[PDB]
């Protein structure tokens, strides 16, 4: 959700750098990209996804099937 | 666990938006004018294929920047080292970079 | 090449004869002259040049030094020596129509580069 | 003589914007005794080494001096200069620092890495080091960035007092300062500032302005020094233009026979792209037989003409491989000239047309 | 005012700088001798001074020769 993400990141008034990023209109598009990059690399270390070329980083494959 | 310790050992952020700004800052004044005309001509119609070999020499005829015609190789071998103007003769050049972030680069060089 | 037409078949040779014989009937002549052969060959070249553009350039009027160089090539074809004593080439230039003053300037120019 | 002292030639001219930023980094590391690392980048010729050497030779256990704090105090500051390229191995950079700080009368210990160097700086005194050209410290990504990462961590932890000031070439990150190159007005002030000790100035105010803009600091010194050697060898405004012209021309210096082979070299690369020396010799022979001008040459003497174009700077001969079925090692021929100047010099003689 | 003044005044540029001519000095020295009898725009005159490189001999804002 968009309304719950912006309201949660503004609950820390001690950090002045967190309130400056939420004021930008592209705040929801930047927070979701950071959590997505942290979950993609966490899946590659466990063997869930697989990358193609080295100097590309554009397509991912599947190597784990639930049930088999 | 989000694993914050093991995440600092790989290239998570992984052709260089912030790295290209430091290259033009260390160059001379005349070197920045050569890249400004190439960006404005390439970003004019993103359906223009780019800047042709003889097309870049026509820009010097209206603005005294370079010396003559044989001095084009002195500036072409330096831009390709920093990954900013890839060649793709079918000489039409085209750098693999969109116009979404390229518009902000013109404000910094100005 | 890209404009690869048909092979030079013997049937194309007989077509020029039939076109030249038909041109003599319009002029009421019992003999085919040279003008009928050139007119029949022009219609074949026009139909074959329809693919090429109308851009034709030709230039052959430079300095007369090139014409004198052709006489030197005749001596090298029969012999093939690059000596400095040239007494037979001067007799050939005089029969052509060139002067002796311009001939000395052409020999010295070629002798500097050893030709 | 005034011509002998002119050719031979703590705030540097045209550098007050970066000199205050450099001294500001030491005002918080020596006064508060905090360890921090500094990073200085920029193109070669911006006067980076001349700026750091001027501070040590002015306002600055062997190698012990005193630094003047802005408020007014005194502290034992040790400043040394160690070059990275003037070493044998990049991993042995910790031993050179120990020899430049510890006295020769005491015991000489051996330093292996960080564990042997951090314990020495624990009891101590601000240790200032100047690591010139830190870009050569890498091992030519995991094992490459090892000496730089180890030296950065040594100058970041507290409890010690070790500062690091490096001069590279173009939450614990160093302060990056980009050295701006000298322009026309910046290079003109340094000339008058360096030659201020001379009584008479034989240079013209309009001649230094041309060399300052055409060179936009090491390139400007070679231009001004070349004008003095030229003027003294033959015996102003025209003196600055002769240094930029004495250091289409490569085509006129050749013979008519060498121009015929050169014209056939670029012709074979247009209808065949990748060509070798064996294929270029066959194309040149069949091209001169239709015109029936000049005598042909053998394959052994064909390389003599191509050697003249390589020494002058017109034909580049490299060694690559093939792309067909017989992918073997062969010598390929290539060029590096412009097509605008090539189609203009041979057309003035009006003697060759089908060879172009 | 473009098929004749652009060619007649171009011959005087080869002998005007005593040969270095800056673009900043063109709007202060030639404005009372060349631009006064022949009015022209500042942006249009920049392309005319830069087109001299096509003649080989009459070669930043400076115009070396
Ligand atoms: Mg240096």
């Amino acid at each position: 959700p968009k309304e719950e993400i912006l309201n949660f990141i503004r609950k820390d008034p001690s950090n002045t750098k967190l309130l400056e990023l939420a004021e930008t209109p592209d705040a929801f598009d930047k927070v979701a990209l950071i959590l997505f990059m942290q979950a993609i690399f966490a899946f590659e270390n466990m063997g869930l996804i697989k990358f193609q070329s080295t100097k590309s980083y554009d397509l991912v494959e599947k190597c784990v099937w639930r049930g088999i | 666990e989000p694993s914050t310790v093991e995440s600092t050992f790989q290239d998570v952020m992984k052709s260089g938006a912030e790295g290209a700004k430091y290259v033009l800052q260390s160059l001379t004044v005349n070197s920045k004018k050569m890249y400004k005309l190439l960006i404005e001509t390439q970003m004019q119609n993103m359906q223009r294929t780019g800047v042709e070999l003889k097309l870049f020499n026509h820009l010097c005829a209206a603005d005294f920047i370079a010396s003559n015609e044989i001095a084009l190789r002195s500036m072409l071998r330096e831009f390709i080292e920093h990954k900013m103007a890839n060649i793709t003769k079918n000489e039409i050049i085209w750098v693999p970079y969109t116009y979404a972030e390229l518009e902000k680069l013109l404000k910094t060089v100005l | 090449s890209k404009f690869s037409f048909g092979q030079a078949t013997p049937r194309t040779l007989l077509g020029i004869i039939r076109l030249s014989q038909a041109l003599a009937k319009l002029r009421l002549a019992d003999m085919v002259d040279i003008d009928d052969v050139e007119e029949a060959l022009r219609l074949v070249r026009v139909s074959k040049e329809s693919l090429y553009q109308e851009t034709n350039k030709s230039k052959e009027d430079e300095s007369p030094t090139t014409k004198i160089f052709t006489i030197i090539k005749k001596m090298l074809q029969e012999t093939g020596k690059n000596t400095l004593s040239y007494e037979n080439i001067v007799k050939t230039v005089r029969l052509r129509g060139f002067t002796m003053l311009q001939l000395s300037n052409c020999i010295q120019e070629y002798s500097y580069l050893n030709v | 003589s005034i011509f002998l002292r002119t050719k031979a030639l703590g705030a540097l001219p045209a550098r007050t914007a970066e000199y205050e930023q450099v001294m500001n980094f030491l005002a918080k590391a020596i006064s508060e005794h905090r360890s921090d690392s500094l990073y200085i980048t920029g193109p070669p010729g911006t006067g980076k080494t001349a700026q750091l050497d001027m501070i040590i030779r002015q306002k600055f256990l062997q190698n012990l001096s005193w630094f003047e704090l802005p408020d007014g105090r005194l502290e034992s500051v040790a400043v040394t200069s160690i070059n990275c390229i003037s070493l044998g191995e990049p991993s042995s950079i910790f031993q050179k620092i120990f020899d430049s700080f510890q006295d020769l009368n005491g015991p000489t210990l051996q330093i292996k890495n960080m564990q042997h160097l951090q314990k020495f700086l624990e009891p101590y005194t601000t240790f200032v080091v100047v690591l010139d050209e830190m870009d050569r410290l890498l091992h030519a990504e995991t094992q490459s960035v090892r000496t730089i990462l180890e030296l950065f961590l040594l100058a970041k932890l507290p409890t010690v007092s070790f500062v690091l000031i490096g001069m590279a070439n173009s939450g614990l990150l160093p302060q990056t300062i980009v050295f701006q190159p000298y322009t026309a007005e910046q290079m003109y002030e340094i000339v008058i500032q360096k030659m201020s000790s001379l009584p008479t100035i034989i240079f013209q105010p309009m001649a230094i302005k041309f060399a300052a803009k055409k060179c936009a600091l090491r390139k400007l010194f070679d231009v001004l020094r070349g004008s003095i050697e030229i003027y003294e060898l033959e015996k102003g405004l025209n003196y600055i233009a002769k240094v930029f012209s004495k250091f289409r021309t490569r085509i006129a210096k050749l013979n008519i026979q060498q121009k015929l082979i050169l014209c056939t070299i670029i012709q074979s690369l247009k209808l065949n792209s990748d060509a070798t020396i064996d294929e270029s010799f066959d194309h040149y022979i069949k091209a001169i037989t239709k015109t029936d001008t000049l005598a042909p040459l053998q394959r052994n003497e064909f390389l003599e003409i191509c050697t003249i174009l390589e020494t002058c700077g017109l034909v580049s001969i490299k060694k690559t491989k093939c792309k067909g079925k017989t992918k073997r090692f062969v010598d390929k021929i290539d060029v590096d000239l412009d097509m605008r100047e090539f189609y203009d010099e041979m057309t003035k003689i009006s003697i060759l047309k089908p060879f172009l | 005012i473009k098929s004749t003044p652009r060619r007649s005044t171009a011959s005087s540029v080869n002998a005007t700088p005593s040969r270095f001519q800056d673009d900043e000095q063109n709007a202060g020295e030639d404005d009372n001798d060349i631009m006064s009898p022949l009015p022209a725009d500042e942006e249009a005159e920049l392309q005319r001074r830069l087109q001299l490189g096509l003649r080989v001999s009459p070669r930043h804002l400076h115009a070396p020769e």
